[PDB]
């Protein structure tokens, strides 16, 4: 399954992964593509900043969905 | 051409309604809004004006 | 009716969604939105994500939704509870404008506040009288709530 992540740049990353996939896994995956830190990921999709634990799934991301990336800066 | 109001298209065979000001709605849609406020949802130009 | 309309418009923020923004049902209930905006850039807000609660009435579109920060913010047209004085959310709503317009329009809030009419009038002396204590103060709350 195939996602976008959109960032505050506009650059629109995709990705691939699984409805089980964690959200941990995902900002993984988003470190692995666009070399940023996961501590440093927030990821929102539909209003909602996408919690570690919880999956793609339970939050209703759906092929072609698109999240927004917004860097912490810690 | 998109009706603004439902967002669908308006169709050849619908009741349509074009106001003064040019801009065009399905009639069910924009007489909702013109009971409530005689303004044009797209421009505002009073329909009476 | 509005359900058709919020199905519409969430749709078309699928398949186009905006950047600096991102709403959606909370759960499954379509009147009940979520929505961040990102801080406005050139702007006190910068880097912070500002959560609202939208909902939207029954006859919506010709009513508008009613939006609100989540996120405390230091904005003239914002108080604590989050409650927005923004012209189009009531007297200027047009069934035309749709909540992404909403949104983009409350990110332009964001950007330029209206003190003149201030939802906080505290804050609205202070945009006006000294700018760089409203930005110095807005920056902090950010940093504080929105980040
Ligand atoms: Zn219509
Ligand atoms: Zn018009």
């Amino acid at each position: 399954m195939q996602i976008f992540v959109k960032t505050l740049t506009g650059k629109t990353i995709t990705l691939e992964v699984e409805p089980s996939d964690t959200i941990e896994n995902v900002k993984a995956k988003i470190q692995d593509k666009e070399g940023i830190p996961p501590d440093q990921q927030r990821l929102i999709f539909a209003g909602k900043q996408l919690e570690d634990g919880r999956t793609l799934s339970d939050y209703n991301i759906q092929k072609e969905s698109t999240l927004h990336l917004v860097l912490r800066l810690r | 051409e998109k009706c603004t109001i439902c967002l669908s298209m308006l169709e050849d065979g619908e009741d349509v309604r074009r106001l003064p000001c040019a801009h065009l709605f399905h009639q069910l849609c924009v007489d909702q809004w013109l009971a409530m406020s005689k303004k044009c949802p797209i421009c505002r130009v009073d329909i009476e004006t | 009716m509005a359900l058709k309309r919020i199905h519409k418009e969430l749709n078309d923020l699928a398949r186009d969604p905006p950047a600096q923004s991102s709403a959606g049902p909370v759960g499954d209930d379509m009147f009940h939105w979520q929505a961040t905006i990102m801080g406005p850039n050139d702007s006190p807000y910068q880097g912070g994500v500002f959560f609202l609660t939208i909902h939207f009435p029954t006859d919506y579109p010709f009513k508008p939704p009613k939006v609100a920060f989540t996120t405390r913010i230091y904005h003239p047209n914002i108080n604590s509870n989050g409650s927005i004085k923004l012209d189009i959310l009531r007297s200027q709503w047009s069934p035309a404008l749709t909540i992404s317009k909403v949104l983009l329009s409350i990110s332009s809030l964001l950007s330029d506040p209206n003190p003149d009419d201030p939802l906080v009038p505290e804050i609205a002396r202070i945009y006006k009288t000294d700018r760089e204590k409203y930005n110095r103060i807005a920056r902090e709350w950010t940093q504080k709530y929105a980040m």
